[PDB]
């Protein structure tokens, strides 16, 4: 289902599928190919057991994240709706359109390109 | 192996179960029981929503509008506070450090920013039997941070704390001046008297320099404007007065010295 | 039994605001045990109190040791053991407010009873735990006797 | 900030819910969507009738003159069914809400559905309305009367009874009582 | 007295505020410090501070009086494990003999030592 | 003026104000004697305020007795000082001002012209608009 | 369809009890059971209780017409 | 009311024969009223 990420250069799908298929020791591949596919904020490897000690999984916070960016994202391009100047309001988003239409079809990143 | 397969594909099913960081060993549990990865990997190419690749999005979009990612970074670890203390467990906390066998890095990396330390603090508050809380309590000392640990007027009642927070509001009040007698001196008076023990210290600290001049006025004017604050709350400070003073040392004056200033009238 | 509250006193101050009634006097009294305060109206005249005095306060829901909850009608005309045998001033009123230190999520820790005998007020306030058998709008007995120690 | 936090009722608090109301109806309030969006609803239209009352009122004096005593009949109703201002009571915000709206359809000045007669009856009882929703709060209701179901009845019984009372009686001569009531403080004034 | 240690822990137990409660001295005599003095490992912190501070506010013929039951409860505090018990005891116990605060806060008190130190430093540079 | 327009007056006020002070204590033989004269009474002698060591009444618990029905009201007396109701003592009046009414009991306060004149939400006002006119009409007969 | 006020107005009731009334004293029948009263306007007043008076009110609105209440079809508010 | 610096919107003029042929019906209704009200209450009393 990741038709737009081939273009940005992200693993996807297929690249864990054939990693998994050429692994020796499950742990390493997992775990590296999924840790530097993760969010790197240098604070957020102490923040993954305090989530998952009540056996809640990291899956909610992940999507919470998610849905709080997206309110985020959604209040940002209302206010350059809104705000700067018309040349280069209109130029920034033509490019940011350029650079986020590879995902247009994805309802989860629907709302940027749509609002743009 | 049946059921560990099942299993595995019951945690997988979810969506968004890529970015667990435990996946490892439920996948490797996988591995150990031999059957076809196929549906592991269909399961996990749909689940996946691009969550990592959304935070990236959102990071250079909000460079690009303008608004300084001071504002979001805060937002975020705001949310993510929230998220630690709803959602602390100490036990399984103390299993991780019991296991693991040495002292976390990533402990470590929260301990150097402020925020964290503040949650930190809140947690161990919230948690104050949980052990680990108070390891990361005894490195955020280690690391040289103490003063973000509760201080001022909410934590004088420890020894060194309050000595070393009464010394440095006694520096910044002879670092003011006149201009600021009005503004600091009850600021430094509402945490000196806000008990007889600490009143008792600073009372005496200004006794003892006050036996020396050169500049010992100031600290004079100090213990004096602390007085007349105390006795504006409603201490009998007069008989602690008295016993700075050399006063004390004719008994009968100093008795009827009192008398007078706990009456505070003229017999 | 029906004793809601039972403590020792010993009278702290007497009207501290000038004596605004003649006949009544407002004592300001401080208790041993339970270190609650106390604010009283006592008829002066016939029940006289010094400085320093110290007494037996006992609040009761009925004066009858069994209980009986009597209706609240003059009838002198009881044989009955009472309380009031063994007490030497005792006032009948009902209390009518009960103050707090409640917190919009916590629950109180200090209460301040107020009850009022037909005009002569008292608020009995201390701290929460002592202070249960007081419900507004209840008849209540003070039954206060002087102790000679 | 006043005005909101004493009349908001929030709902997300989960301590003072349980102070308030019994375990058997805070469930209910932090469940159900339907009740919070009465809920804010409510207190949005209340905020609209404050502007209202803003420039209705400017120099801010509050000292109206209206039918009912609806602070004393409350104080009435706790009186009466003994309602002890300091146990949990057993109300249901929402029962407030809809007594509150079904009262106000009762207290008719101008009769008649069509659209001008329905404006002229919602401009006559506007202070009214305005002054019993500022009063019959679901928060006023939840923390400071406490008020029970049984007496939250009987106190909608005893508005609508008290305020059909006040209407004016057909065939009153309001112009001799006007001239009286002017001419007599006339002959008492230096 | 009559388990005057529950007494005390209740007249004087006021935890929420760190100042003297009033008429100190009048809960004081010649007596009551004389059954403290047995039972002064029982009580509380907050508890044996209000009573070592409003052992100041008593009169000077009451301290002088019984002053030899003030010295015991001086050193009985002086034992005590929290420091501002300590400190407090270490102020106190010049009180007996002459009546001004003990200046020798040097001993076995370093953060004194510090805040005199840099007080002193900065006195001097402010002069 | 949506206010009464009969009052108590003369002597009348003044003894009732002189009559449900704080210090005013009645034995037996006048409170039946007073209580002869409430045409409305139901024949039932209230408790005492005091029971020992003699048994005393008060003004206000006989005055009680007048009041009509369950009636709420409160008032401040005339001479009421203004700072009273800032510091403590707010709920227990030194000077037992606060005209307070409860259930129909007078719990605590001095009646005066502000209390049982002629004035908007007076104690005759409060007791015509609750109860009747009939009940008024008796209210106004016993208190004189 | 009547749209006057379904309660009595004070001056309806002072004038049906007066009209009642004077009906019971000139030996009209009475509508309700009496109990041993004979003063004309407590009769009145206890039929008017009972909502057994024969009398309709005949309401004038000012644009001419008029419209007819039974004194039972409309509240006492006494 | 045409001066500068002058408010137009709260300035009335205690007169309600000018206030008529100023600024109308209602106007001189609304003024009446207020001049009505100042005199009666002014001595404390109340007319509703």
């Amino acid at each position: 289902m990741f038709a737009g990420l081939q273009d940005l250069g992200v693993a996807n799908g297929e690249d864990l599928k054939e990693t998994l298929t050429n692994c020796t020791e499950p742990l390493k591949a997992i775990e590296q190919f999924q840790t530097e596919n993760g969010v790197l904020l240098p604070s957020l490897q102490s923040a993954l057991p305090f989530l998952d000690l009540h056996g809640t999984p990291r899956l909610e916070f992940h999507q919470s994240v998610f849905d709080e960016l997206r309110d985020k994202l959604l209040e940002r391009v209302s206010a350059i709706a809104s705000e700067g100047k018309a040349e280069e309001r209109y130029k920034k988003l033509e490019d940011l359109l350029e650079k986020s239409f590879s995902l247009v079809k994805m309802p989860s990143l629907q709302p940027v390109v749509m609002c743009v | 192996d049946a059921e560990v397969q099942q299993e595995c594909l019951h945690k997988f099913s979810t969506r968004d179960y890529i970015m667990e960081p435990s996946i490892f060993n439920t996948l490797k549990r996988y591995f150990q029981a031999g059957g076809s990865p196929e549906n592991v990997i269909q399961l996990l190419s749909e689940n996946y929503t691009a969550v990592a690749q959304t935070v990236n999005l959102l990071a250079e979009w909000l460079i690009q509008t303008g608004v300084e990612p001071v504002q979001v970074q805060e937002t975020v670890e705001n949310h993510l506070k929230s998220l630690l203390i709803k959602h602390f467990d100490p036990r399984k906390a103390d299993s991780i450090f019991t296991e693991e066998g040495e002292t976390p890095a990533w402990l470590e990396q929260m301990i150097a920013h402020t925020t964290w330390r503040d949650l930190f603090y809140k947690l161990a508050e919230a948690h104050p039997d949980c052990l680990m809380l108070n390891f990361t309590v005894k490195l955020i000392s280690d690391a040289g941070y103490q003063g973000e640990i509760t201080s001022v007027s909410t934590a004088c009642q420890q020894l060194e704390v309050f000595s070393r927070v009464l010394r440095t509001s006694l520096a910044t009040i002879l670092d003011g001046g006149e201009e600021n007698l009005e503004k600091n001196l009850p600021e430094f008076a509402k945490m000196v008297c806000h008990g007889e023990h600490t009143y008792l210290f600073a009372q005496a600290m200004m006794s003892v320099l006050a036996q020396e001049e050169q500049g010992g006025s100031a600290v004079r004017r100090i213990a004096q404007e602390v007085q007349r604050f105390a006795q504006e709350k409603g201490h009998d400070a007069s008989q602690i007065t008295l016993a700075l003073g050399t006063a004390a040392s004719y008994p009968r004056a100093c008795q009827a010295l009192g008398a007078m200033l706990s009456k505070g009238a003229l017999n | 039994a029906g004793i809601l509250f039972e403590d020792i006193f010993d009278v702290k101050d007497i009207d501290p605001e000038g004596k605004k009634f003649d006949r009544v006097s407002r004592l300001h009294c401080e208790s041993e045990s339970f270190k609650m305060d106390l604010i009283l109206d006592v008829n002066i005249q016939i029940y006289p109190v010094d400085l320093g005095d110290k007494f037996r306060l006992v609040i009761a829901s009925t004066l009858y040791e069994d209980g009986t909850l009597d209706d609240g009608e003059y009838n002198p005309t009881d044989d009955r053991p009472s309380r009031a045998d063994q007490f030497e001033y005792v006032m009948y009123g009902k209390v009518y407010r009960i103050e707090g230190d409640e917190t919009s999520t916590e629950a109180a820790t200090r209460l301040s009873a107020y009850v009022s005998y037909g005009g002569l007020l008292m608020r009995l306030q201390g701290d929460a735990n002592n202070l249960h058998g007081f419900e507004v709008d209840s008849r209540v007995y003070l039954l206060m006797k002087k102790l000679a120690f | 900030k006043a005005f909101e936090k004493k009349f908001r009722f929030d709902y997300t608090n989960e301590r003072a819910l349980r102070r308030t109301l019994q375990e058997d109806l805070v469930k209910d309030v932090l469940s159900n969507a339907h009740i919070q969006n009465e809920l804010e609803r409510e207190f949005e239209r209340m905020r609209e009738d404050r502007e209202v009352l803003r420039v209705i009122f400017p120099t801010g004096d509050s000292k109206v003159v209206l039918p009912c005593n609806l602070l004393r009949m409350i104080w009435n109703a706790q009186k009466i069914f003994h309602i002890n201002p300091r146990l949990p009571s057993d109300l249901h915000p929402i029962k407030v809400v809809e007594g509150v709206k079904e009262l106000s359809k009762k207290l008719v000045i101008v009769n008649g559905d069509d659209p001008l007669s329905r404006q002229a009856q919602e401009n006559a009882t506007l202070l009214f309305n305005i002054h019993l929703r500022s009063t019959l709060c679901s928060r006023r209701m939840a923390e400071e009367f406490r008020l029970s179901g049984e007496a939250f009845d009987w106190l909608l019984g005893e508005i609508e009874s008290k305020f059909n009372q006040a209407i004016a009686h057909p065939g009153e001569m309001v112009g001799a009582l006007a001239a009286q009531s002017l001419g007599e403080p006339a002959t008492q004034m230096t | 007295e009559s388990d005057t240690g529950l007494w005390l822990h209740n007249k004087l137990g006021a935890t929420d505020e760190l100042w003297a409660p009033p008429s100190i001295a009048s809960l004081l005599t010649a007596a009551v410090i004389d059954n403290i003095r047995l039972c002064f490992h029982g009580l509380s912190s907050a508890v044996k501070l209000k009573l070592l501070l409003g052992t100041l506010h008593l009169p000077r013929r009451t301290v002088d009086e019984m002053k030899g039951a003030l010295m015991e409860i001086i050193q009985l505090a002086s034992l005590d494990s929290d420091p501002w018990v300590l400190m407090v005891a270490d102020i106190l116990k010049s009180f007996p003999d002459t009546g001004s605060l003990n200046l020798e806060l040097e001993e076995q008190n370093p953060n004194v030592q510090d805040i005199l130190g840099e007080l002193r430093e900065k006195v001097g540079e402010c002069e | 003026s949506n206010r009464p327009v009969m009052g108590i007056v003369q002597d009348t006020l003044t003894a009732v104000r002189k009559f449900t002070k704080r210090d005013v204590f009645l034995e037996r033989g006048e409170v039946m004697n007073l209580l002869m004269f409430l045409s409305t009474w139901d024949g039932k002698v209230p408790q005492p305020a005091i029971l020992k060591p003699r048994p005393l009444w008060t003004g206000k618990q006989i005055f009680s007795l007048i009041i009509p029905g369950h009636i709420n009201c409160i008032r401040t007396h005339s001479t009421h000082p203004d700072d009273e109701d800032s510091g403590p003592y707010k709920h227990i009046s030194p000077g037992d001002t606060k005209v307070v009414v409860e259930n129909g009991e007078l719990i605590m306060g001095i009646l005066c012209k502000k209390s049982l004149g002629t004035s908007a939400g007076s104690l005759v006002h409060i007791s015509y608009l609750e109860m009747g006119h009939d009940i008024t009409r008796l209210f106004y007969s016993n208190i004189q | 369809k009547r749209i006057t006020t379904p309660y009595m107005t004070k001056y309806e009731r002072a004038r049906v009890l007066g009209t009642r009334a004077l009906q019971i004293a000139m030996c009209a029948p009475v509508m309700v059971e009496l109990e041993g009263e004979t003063d004309p306007l407590l009769i009145a007043m206890k039929e008017l209780k009972a909502r057994k008076i024969p009398i309709i009110i005949r309401r004038y609105l000012p644009d001419g017409s008029y419209e007819d209440w039974g004194v039972d079809e409309l509240i006492i508010s006494d | 009311l045409s001066e500068k610096d002058v408010d137009p919107v709260r300035t009335t003029s205690n007169d309600i024969v000018e206030i008529f042929t100023v600024l109308g019906i209602e106007a001189v209704r609304k003024a009446l009223e207020r001049e009505l009200y100042h005199v009666i209450s002014f001595d404390g009393s109340y007319v509703n």
